[PDB]
């Protein structure tokens, strides 16, 4: 039987979590925005001419449920705490939350932090928009000088939306994360 | 007609390019009776009363060509892969070449049971000042040899180390590695293992390129098709990783990426994506167009830092994409201390210091097997046609 990872997913409401597992997935942009709550999407990567299978599970981000979204990490082998690049609300979030959460029960597997919506710190309305809060945009110094500040094991961004690969170019680095263990 | 017969056939016994010149059907039966000698496969007929055929010349043999113990070592100035890299003197020739040695059984196990046929190509056949000449190939049964010109001058490392490199310096070792690489494109390859660990140094201080595992000649139109990883992970270009696991196709763009992580390393000590983890250093890179930078020095000169920058960029944008030529023009180069095809004709930047025949003060110091076959395995076997010697006028 081939090699198989599993890999959870955790993150702000509306941060982006599955767009981006239902692009990967399923090749395509979701049209309607849902706020899952659970669900598996079931995934299979690549790495050097063998296959890992991938069992990737998506969650809410609304406190309401803080109560049964920890019923997935049981034995994770990579977790990936989001936020959202075009809110810096949602990484003092990753901070507050995420770390302390993630670091209690799924302590002894690799996280990664992700930052989604990538393609928004470029549109002149999400900056018009986030300066009318005295706010601005992650920039990727922010983003990983937060991650090695948690302990995660690399930051990396993605627009969920624009380009395919830069979503691709994610389950890559953590189909590795759960291999190389 | 007939004449040309035996004719164009004797011309493909003394050939070396040739897949059965007389050294290589040697390298042929050796490499079988080896795989005979057992009591489990003689108690066939066949194999034992051939084999005693055979005896009594198979000894007579191995006996003459290029044994391994031929040379006696000095030091041994490189462990690696399988097994060590070794600098010896020829017993008889008194003469000192620097052997590579190739564990068998550790080279069928890792699975790469050939990843080194261009190696043997390239090393011997490019006569060239940027290569590393490749004066006799032998084998027997455990290992492999390559006896190699030495180079007494260290790794590039030896020196980023015992150095801080000045950019009078860094326009020097880099562009003799640009010319060393469109060596290799137009002899035809690509290389993809490109870092300071697999650059050495003559006795005149000028740079040779020794190390041909990751080769591969290009296809018809430039490119090449392969999805596996290679070569060291601070140097990897972005579409060499990208495609571990993917319909990966590069050009030879990739030599160039890792030229401008060299040019880096270089000026400011440390890699441009370098990270704590073997994950963590791969994800800097992807995140490229972000995640490169440099301190807070702007005495890296304009138009240095310029130039890593035109190296460090997506494929269809990278610098070279478009000729060799457009980067020896680069406004990085300019200097009344030379121009290109005198290059290697100049005198070094730094002259190495030796005492002796072998002085390897600029190197650092440092018996498993097979199982016996139950059937007939076949080992010694994608090993054959590997031989080569040095006579040829
Ligand atoms: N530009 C851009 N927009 C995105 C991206 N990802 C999501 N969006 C938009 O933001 C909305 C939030 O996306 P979802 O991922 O479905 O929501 P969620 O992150 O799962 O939030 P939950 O309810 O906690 O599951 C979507 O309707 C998209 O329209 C992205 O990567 N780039
Ligand atoms: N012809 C030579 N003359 C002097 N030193 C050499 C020579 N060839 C190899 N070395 C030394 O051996 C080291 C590595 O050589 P190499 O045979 O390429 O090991 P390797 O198995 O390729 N390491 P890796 O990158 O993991 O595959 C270099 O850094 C040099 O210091
Ligand atoms: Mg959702
Ligand atoms: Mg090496």
């Amino acid at each position: 039987q081939n090699v198989k990872c599993k890999i959870v997913v955790v993150g702000d409401s509306q941060c982006g979590k599955t767009a981006l597992l239902h692009v990967f997935a399923k090749d395509c942009f979701p049209e309607n925005y849902v706020p899952t709550v659970f669900e598996n999407y079931t995934a299979s990567f690549e790495i050097d001419t063998q296959r890992i299978e991938l069992s990737l599970w998506d969650t809410s981000g609304s406190p309401y449920y803080d109560n049964v979204r920890p019923l997935s990490y049981p034995d994770s082998d990579a977790v990936l705490i989001c936020f959202d690049i075009s809110r810096p609300e949602t990484l003092d979030s990753v901070l507050k939350k995420w770390k302390g959460e993630i670091q209690e029960f799924c302590p002894n597997t690799k996280m990664l932090l992700v930052g989604c919506k990538s393609d928004l710190r470029t549109d002149v309305s999400t900056l018009v928009e986030l300066s009318n809060h005295r706010q601005t945009p992650v920039s990727y110094d922010q983003g990983a000088n937060m991650a090695k500040q948690i302990g995660a094991a690399t930051y990396i961004e993605c627009s969920a939306l624009q380009s395919e690969n830069s979503v691709r170019d994610i389950f890559h680095v953590a189909t590795l994360a759960c291999v190389n263990k | 007609s007939f004449e040309t017969r035996f004719e164009k056939m004797d011309n493909l016994l003394r050939d070396p390019k040739s897949e059965v010149n007389s050294d290589c059907l040697l390298d042929g039966l050796d490499a079988l009776v080896y795989d005979l000698d057992f009591p489990a496969l003689r108690k066939n007929k066949n194999i034992d009363n051939f084999l005693s055929r055979y005896k009594d010349t198979i000894n007579k043999i191995r006996d003459l060509r290029m044994k391994a113990e031929d040379y006696e070592v000095v030091k041994v100035i490189g462990r690696g892969a399988f097994g060590e890299v070794q600098l010896v003197r020829h017993k008889s020739t008194r003469k000192v070449y620097a052997m590579k040695l190739l564990s068998k059984f550790e080279m069928i196990k890792r699975s790469d049971s050939a990843f080194f046929w261009e190696e043997r190509d390239i090393m011997a056949f490019a006569n060239s000042p940027w290569v590393v000449q490749l004066f006799y190939a032998f084998q027997d049964d455990r290992y492999l040899y390559m006896v190699m010109e030495y180079m007494p001058g260290g790794d590039l490392v030896n020196l980023m180390s015992n150095y801080d490199v000045p950019e009078k310096w860094a326009r020097f070792y880099t562009a003799e590695v640009v010319l060393a690489l469109d060596a290799i494109h137009s002899m035809g390859f690509i290389h993809r293992d490109v870092k300071p660990d697999n650059m050495l140094l003559d006795k005149s201080g000028h740079l040779k390129l020794a190390d041909f595992g990751t080769c591969m000649k290009m296809n018809k139109e430039g490119m090449v098709r392969c999805d596996t990883a290679v070569g060291t992970p601070d140097y990897i270009s972005p579409e060499v990783l990208k495609s571990q696991g993917g319909d990966g196709y590069y050009g030879r763009e990739c030599d160039w990426w890792s030229v401008g992580v060299f040019l880096y390393e270089m000026l400011v000590g440390d890699t441009p994506f370098y990270a704590d983890s073997l994950v963590g250093t791969y994800s800097k890179i992807m995140n490229h167009k972000n995640s490169l930078t440099f301190p807070d020095d702007n005495d890296i000169s304009k138009e240095a830092k310029n130039l890593i920058c035109a190296f460090l960029t997506d494929r269809e944008v990278r610098l070279g994409r478009n000729g060799v030529e457009e980067i020896k023009r680069h406004l990085f180069f300019k200097n009344d201390q030379w121009a290109w095809e005198t290059l290697r004709d100049t005198v070094a930047p730094v002259v190495p210091d030796l005492s002796s025949d072998i002085d390897t003060s600029n190197f650092d110091d440092l018996e498993e097997t097979f199982p016996i076959p139950k059937a007939f395995v076949g080992n010694q076997l994608p090993f054959v046609g590997f031989t080569y010697y040095s006579n040829r006028r």
